[PDB]
């Protein structure tokens, strides 16, 4: 429904920069990028909390991360490489709840 | 006053910051709010000013309130024709005025407009010279608009191109360990600015901006800057 | 609190059957119950899309689980383990948003 | 008359992996009841709605069932009945349009007419149920009714009940055996039997396990005859 | 000597393929790979029991490894980038004894 | 009666599998025992033999002990000069020697022997053999393994075949691999057909001696005429 | 056993004042005490370099030291917090070697 | 007679980061201490060693105590002494040379006085009064005991900090509460001489440096010093 991802497929040539892009409707201050392994669930990997800010999340080494607007929040693979093709999510979410969006299915050869 | 030149211990040190450097990075890296010939609008405390200022680049603001050292600073420009230059902030960012368009937040920057100008489409030039490890390596030039100047301006443009050509703040670290700004104005006035963050964990934005809430002016055809800057091992 | 997590505070011996509650308020369909250990955001034990329903996470050996009500989800540690003192969220589930509940640790001595 | 499976007629439970819990929840102390009642509503053809209270937990005031066809709803929509059968949520739908969350559960057949179907005084009928663990009739048992003509389904889920009680028939995350069904066989000679067990694959949809109750099968409780089939493999 | 680790300082472009190299003398079957972290003390990247076998360990993404003999157990960066610069340091265990080495400064651009 | 070719059911997924497939690999990624025109020069156990093959590679050992499937398979080649090619492990690898300048080296194996005089192509020629490869139900690719042996074991012509596809396709990487399943059907010409599961079991561990165990049966195999395929399964989109 | 710890699972309430032990056969100048925690390499909390000598591991915060003979170095937690509750490592160590105790379960409650 | 300590040729405990516990220790009830011995053995020119053993625990047999020079130990090398130090062992350097690679050993500076003369009738003991000060009011006083008439400041000094340590907290593990501390020797015969209660600063304390001060063997008569100690608080 709430928060959006660009692109929603994308393949990805082995040591390109891929830039995934999630955008946001109800203007929260923060916002999470998150990859689906299996038998992993969505482990963290960069957070941010408003325009300007951004954090190491658990699984950190790799992706560099961007937020210019508030509602909007990038995720960017610094040399893409065959071990970082997932399903990548982002959510909002103003304390108790969190909002995500359908995915992004990265594949790199 | 004339603060001195700081040795190994004074100096935050890079290796000891465990945070995002692109968060230091962000405030320097092509980031900035400019507006030339500006009246307030309003306030919110005692000692700062709000002006409607918009986003040139993005869509972020209509609304900048710089705060200021102390009230009187605030007294002086409350209505004045100004001009501001300076690096804003929104993570923490809470003003108070009603009467969705945007708003945005930093510390001092403000120039009387009326006489700080060239009297046509003329600009000024300022020397930055760079020191690696005690040795010159670099040199260079930055450029504004305006005769007594900050020194938030001139500092900002001075690691725009750092961050840029030496690499100076990356996302994760930064190639350096120690660096300051150092300032030299025509009068053996010498103030300094430490450039690497507060080590541990986060960084605080708004604290680090907080610095130039003193609106210290310079004075664009005199003045001297050093970058001074040190590298450690593997 | 549109979900609620009771005892707060659990301290309990190695052998134990230990149960955690959680009531939501707005009669969603989906609960969810997480252990938080730092270094892994939340890892997902056992949740629900149902009264009578309960299905595996990632992480589910040692627990069972139990929606008796839309509202009741709870899980449950068939006898508890040192390896099983972590911190427990719970969450109920709309679509794409999520709401937790403020947590619940736990000790197995 | 359905006639005796073999080994690749029935489901392993080796073969499921999710969780038997799911299983479990549908035959331990779950089941819907009224005694004397009138259909008061309706979503699609073949089906009757009650209002029905959930005996235990708060859980519904109201319950759909679903029979075989559109004239087996009929023939009970007006008619004095008796309500007995296993019940589910997840996947259950019926908007009546009278909202105010009003819970509402969902079951297949299990529907008796009820004047002249209860046994006069006190006594109830004892039904017997006899088990065979790898090929041995290791334990009987018996489960009990008070309608003469009771549903399939209503002893079907007496004896799965009881056989989890004290066999754990059903466990949350696996069970003791590999194959299970349990045939019922009447008087008349006439045999049907149920697999026991959930499809293979890492999930157990309840809906339509149930819909096996689809049928409303009625079977005379005096006389029917009742054998639970159970193998085993490794420890 | 005991454990010597190869080379001793190497810088790496991103993207690239750094392989770091671990021998022994005390002839025993662990050998193990840490990565220093500022923050969270020696991590375990990969392990191992014998000839032939990697084990993964708390930090392994990023990263791979192989155990070629006895003496030697290798660990590789399938793609280095700078949030892999540190140092990182190889031992080999019998027991309740770890016996390190040197050390590898590794610096990528 | 042949045997019953596996539902998708009855195959070890890989999905399953949480541990490290470096672990699988390591045992068909170019590694192998080989020795041609030797004999057994003590045993450990009843059912095993004890030949000083060495290490023509990285010099990691010196003896080989390969165990067999029972006492009298050893009893048979106690004491033929043989040949040896197997794929063989060294975590859980233990046994009593002569241990000569407890050094040397030691490395143990399962199956692989075959006798030596007249299992030998006369010729000059060696015996090529052909894989098929399907990966989901196409026919992809196939190509050809090739021996010096009559009577090959089926071990010596699977490790050639996995090395292959391991290069090729990629069949067992590092952390996972891209096929959700995969087995090995062998097609003998005397109608007869074996296959073999080609993923690790369910688990985060690996038993690199548990798994090669499948050869201890020392099954043969004919090089002239036997028929192999590959099976294998990407469950993705 | 020549690095011995003690006691060897101790439990605790908050506020209380903690001292676990830990006694080396070797001889060894130098000896170490971390704590074991998710998401957490081994941290050091004080080591020694001789008799009379202590000083601050990374976190050394919220503990006391003491080294009195060559065999002993004690942690001390002076007024326990439900944060210290952690497994606790002793280590005497020469050059290059470390000799592991086997480690002290504490719950601070 | 040194001049009297200003605030600035003082330590202060505050630019230290290290652990003070290392510090207390020199000076928790913890001392050497031998009536009536004899030199066993030399180690370097300027050292005598001495078969004292622990009393408190088992933690030496050998003491190596190091004076000014060479001279200064033969004086001693061949007298009956008594001894009296504030001993470490982080690098704590004497060979044995016979083997004995199995005798516990320790380390000192001075502490020796000659044994025959220098004591009082039947364990009669004299009492040295110590002055406190607490941000220039003295706070409290109290009593030190010695049973010899020449003592070396360094006995007092270890007995007064004693003290202070156990009243005062002059030292914990993690810091001090006070900013600075000395302690000053007045003797008769008109001289002074202080000595810094405090670490140098930073993050390391080097406890066989710290100790060398008391190198020079320095004695004082006992029945008539007199003992202030110096202190401020944060």
């Amino acid at each position: 429904a709430a928060v959006t991802q660009s692109p929603r497929n994308k393949v990805a040539v082995t040591g390109e920069k891929v830039t995934l892009s999630c955008q946001q409707t109800n203007n929260h201050n923060n916002m999470y990028w998150y990859r689906q392994d299996t038998g992993h669930g969505l482990r963290l990997i960069h957070y941010s909390y408003g325009a300007g800010s951004t954090e190491k999340g658990d699984i950190p080494d790799g992706y560099k991360a961007s937020r210019p607007s508030q509602e909007q929040f990038s995720l960017i693979l610094e040399s893409a490489t065959p071990s970082q093709t997932s399903v990548y999510f982002c959510a909002s979410g103003g304390g108790g709840t969190l909002y995500f969006g359908a995915g992004t299915r990265l594949s790199v050869l | 006053e004339s603060q001195p030149d700081p040795m190994p211990d004074d100096l935050h040190k890079s290796s000891e910051f465990t945070g995002t450097m692109g968060n230091m990075k962000y405030l320097y890296d092509d980031h900035y709010v400019s507006a030339t010939k500006v009246k307030s609008v309003d306030k919110f405390l005692a000692h700062d000013l709000i002006y409607n200022i918009s986003d040139k680049k993005l869509k972020n603001y209509d609304k900048v309130k710089t705060e200021l050292l102390n009230e009187d600073l605030a007294k002086k420009y409350k209505d004045e024709v100004v001009d501001v230059y300076g690096s804003n902030y929104y993570v923490n960012c809470y003003f108070s005025s009603k009467d969705t368009g945007g708003k945005t937040c930093m510390y001092g920057g403000i120039t009387k407009h009326e006489g700080n100008h060239f009297d046509n489409g003329n600009l000024q030039n300022v020397l930055v010279r760079v020191y690696e490890n005690k040795r010159n390596t670099i040199s260079f030039e930055v450029q504004t608009d305006k005769k007594s100047v900050t020194a938030q301006e001139l500092d900002i443009k001075a690691r725009n191109f750092l961050i840029n050509k030496k690499n100076l703040y990356e996302f994760n670290s930064s190639p350096y360990e120690t660096g300051y700004i150092k300032f030299i104005e025509n009068n053996g006035n010498t103030f300094w600015y430490d450039m690497m963050p507060a080590p541990g964990d986060k960084f605080d934005q708004s604290k680090y901006l907080m610095m130039y809430n003193d609106n210290k002016t310079v004075d664009s055809k005199s003045v001297k800057i050093e970058v001074h800057l040190t590298t450690k091992n593997g």
